């Protein structure tokens, strides 16, 4: 079905599936010489220039390499250019260099390769989702959401667009709204839609609105591999790994971690205390939509295993003290940070994004009632001076309803049963 | 965007090739 050949390149025909025919054997080597020579020999010739590329981006695969399959980029790009090139040729060609572009992270390169395809075709429905795709990826949910939009305009029951529409809608805190798109597009079955994140998020907007059927879909989501239990909705996991909602310091490991917390743990709340009240901007608003109502804002010393210098020089006794713990200062899966909470305030249930880490929460301020945090089945309440430690990764909510402000001190570690290498290698979250 | 205590971004890692 694919027109890969246009009138030149059929009279050249034998030589170009002769060079094919060594790449899909596996003699890449090979290939690669023979498609050069093409090239060489007729710079003009779409499927040469194409030929080139997959056998740079097999090579690329072979090596791992990374600068190959930069080359193999660029490749792609020439072959666009070419004079009289098939449009099945075209699209397979800049297609292909806009998912390499995303396999590097090249995630503006690979936005300006979307909108070039989608201004060649523009009836094509799939290549304005992946467009829409590509916008997301650089955070630019205004955008993704007109191109959904667009394209259930003129495609009304397009599953992918479905769930990517109320996906962007749920982040922008249109919950009720949210619910039928992402309903509906996973009950679709298009490709694309049977996705952790929209049963994730589907479940989230009917609890938060009290539609009593959000954990059907959890266990549903449980049942298409993407929750390790209802409990447990976290979406970047290592399987295998201890799951339980609440731990003891004993059951971590970092025995010595919680011993020094508790120890020093005036000297962290004096800390904190102390850039609350020269009242600069160092305490943000939490601002991942997770408050029904209240104020929640935080102070964070370290994120992915990055040290914030500049906090630092607010709490620098704090910021030394633990230096002496890798478990948390290289938890590049984690943070460290006060968070202040005042009277009033409600956290919804939710989940953390990975099963990767434990977090530890040190009482520093506690208003003797009026707080509360809840992990699965169980209640908790914070003390001064005092750790307690949980998988968030399990649904958990808290609430604030005392009399004056509660200040905690938040160290996430690594789940303890994570190898050294692992800890090296795992994508910062 | 980040993913700090929830799954609030589209995706929450930033991958770079091989
Ligand atoms: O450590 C967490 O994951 C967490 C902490 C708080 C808090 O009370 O500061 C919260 F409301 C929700 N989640
Ligand atoms: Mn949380």
């Amino acid at each position: 079905k694919p027109k890969l050949l246009n009138k030149f390149d059929k009279t050249i025909k034998a030589e170009l599936d002769a060079a094919e025919k060594l790449r899909k054997r596996g003699k890449i080597e090979e290939a690669v010489n023979a498609f050069k020579e093409l090239v060489r020999k007729y710079p003009q010739s779409p499927r040469a220039r194409y030929g080139k590329a997959q056998c740079e981006d097999d090579l690329a695969e072979k090596r791992r390499s990374n600068e190959v399959l930069r080359g193999a980029i660029e490749t792609y790009q020439e072959v666009a250019s070419l004079p009289d090139v098939p449009a099945d040729l075209l699209k397979l060609s800049l297609k292909r260099r806009s998912d390499r572009q995303q396999f590097l992270g090249h995630m503006r390169g690979s936005l300006l390769t979307l909108q070039r395809l989608v201004q060649l075709f523009p009836n094509d429905t799939s290549l304005k989702n992946d467009l829409g795709v590509g916008y997301l990826l650089i955070g630019d949910n205004d955008n993704a959401k007109k191109v959904y939009e667009e394209v259930l305009s003129v495609t009304p029951n397009d599953g992918f667009a479905k769930v990517h529409y109320g996906f962007i809608l749920k982040a922008q805190n249109k919950i009720a709204e949210s619910i039928p798109y992402l309903k509906e597009g996973i009950e679709s079955g298009d490709p694309g839609t049977d996705d952790g994140r929209f049963y994730f998020h589907l479940g989230d907007a009917m609890q938060r609105v009290g539609n009593k059927e959000a954990y059907k879909w959890y266990e549903l989501g449980h049942k298409r591999g993407h929750f390790a239990s209802v409990w447990q909705r976290s979406l970047y996991n290592v399987n295998g790994l201890k799951a339980q909602p609440w731990w003891t310091p004993k059951e971590t490991g970092y025995t010595e971690l919680v011993k020094s917390l508790e120890r020093n743990w005036k000297l962290i709340r004096d800390e904190g205390l102390a850039v609350m009240d020269k009242a600069k901007g160092l305490f943000l608003p939490e601002d991942e939509n997770l408050r029904e109502k209240g104020d929640w804002s935080q102070f964070t010393l370290w994120q992915q295993g990055r040290r914030n210098e500049n906090a630092c020089k607010g709490a620098p006794k704090t910021c030394t003290l633990l230096e002496k713990f890798p478990e948390t200062t290289g938890c590049r899966r984690g943070q460290i940070k006060y968070s202040i909470m005042h009277p009033g305030t409600h956290v919804w249930p939710h989940t953390g994004p990975t099963n990767c880490r434990l977090r530890m929460h040190l009482g520093l301020v506690i208003p003797k009632e009026g707080c509360k945090i809840r992990c699965a089945n169980e209640t908790k309440t914070w003390e001064e001076g005092k750790v307690l430690i949980f998988d968030d990764s399990f649904e958990h909510e808290v609430w604030q309803d005392a009399s004056s402000f509660r200040l905690i001190f938040i160290v996430d570690v690594w789940h303890p049963e994570l190898t050294p290498q692992q800890r090296r290698s795992l994508p910062a979250i | 965007g980040k993913c700090k205590d929830g799954l609030g971004e589209y995706t929450c890692t930033s991958l770079e090739g091989f």
